[PDB]
């Protein structure tokens, strides 16, 4: 097996490159806690 | 009064949440200025009232007067009549009965 590349000519594939948009944009990253000391900021700390 | 700092130091921890109890036994342990009437050292600026307690050079003063006072710049425990302090009255009269 040798290595190479794709082409649109020998075969119908390509490289796929499009453009990244910055207000488009969605984080997947949860928080490990949530309501608690330690992780919130003062003005969300609900004295429950 | 209720508690230590050891005690309290006990509530607030990382992973815990928040409560009432626990802000009551914080302002209830802890010395409350107004309520207690101990100001610590005199500043000018301030506003007191009747009975509040105060250092002023080497001396704790008792504030005399009923109504609320501004303590001005140039008015001092000792040079105005709104004070009062036992620590001077005694020094005045075991000098009188030196000299004496």
């Amino acid at each position: 097996s040798v290595i190479t590349s794709v082409s649109p000519k020998t075969s119908n594939q390509d490289h796929m490159i499009e453009e990244f948009i910055e207000q488009a944009i969605v984080f997947n990253n949860q928080k490990l806690e949530s309501g608690v000391l330690g992780y919130e900021s003062l003005n969300d700390l609900e004295l429950g | 009064n209720l508690r230590k700092r050891n005690e309290l130091k006990s509530l607030f921890k990382n992973k815990s949440r928040l409560s009432e109890t626990y802000f009551v036994e914080l302002i209830d342990s802890t010395l409350n200025k107004r309520d207690d009437r101990f100001h610590g050292i005199w500043k000018p600026g301030q506003t007191y009232q009747k009975g509040d307690v105060v250092y002023y050079n080497h001396s704790l003063w008792e504030m005399q007067s009923e109504n609320e006072i501004c303590a001005k710049e140039e008015q001092t425990p000792g040079i105005s009549t709104d004070w009062k302090s036992l620590l001077k009255e005694l020094e005045q009269k075991v000098d009188k009965l030196q000299h004496e």
